[PDB]
């Protein structure tokens, strides 16, 4: 089971603070591109009630 | 340059408004002032001054 992470810059989560000097605000923004996929779904069993 | 003005009271996180320096000019001309005189070579010699 693969967690595929993508970033145009670097590899991990991209979290940045920035300042708006027109409004006197710090923004903190986070982004990430993610998907999750089995290579072999047969390799997992769910337990059901 | 334009005269000194005053800042304005502003809400927190609100856009700071533009009131930049504005300019004008004073034109100069420059008029030619002239003055002249002539002295005869005979009197350039003869005068006591
Ligand atoms: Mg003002
Ligand atoms: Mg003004």
């Amino acid at each position: 089971i693969h967690t595929i992470l993508y970033a145009p810059n670097g590899q991990d989560v991209e979290i940045k603070d920035y300042e708006d000097p027109i409004r006197d605000i710090t923004g903190v923004n986070g982004r990430l591109h993610v998907d999750c996929q089995y290579s072999q779904g047969r390799s997992s069993a769910t337990v059901q009630y | 340059a334009s005269d000194e003005e005053f800042a304005r009271p502003t809400g927190q996180g609100a856009e700071i408004r533009d009131d930049g320096e504005t300019y004008t000019t004073v034109a100069w001309n420059a008029t030619k002032l002239t003055e002249g005189s002539r002295v005869t070579d005979e009197m350039r010699d003869q005068a006591m001054v």
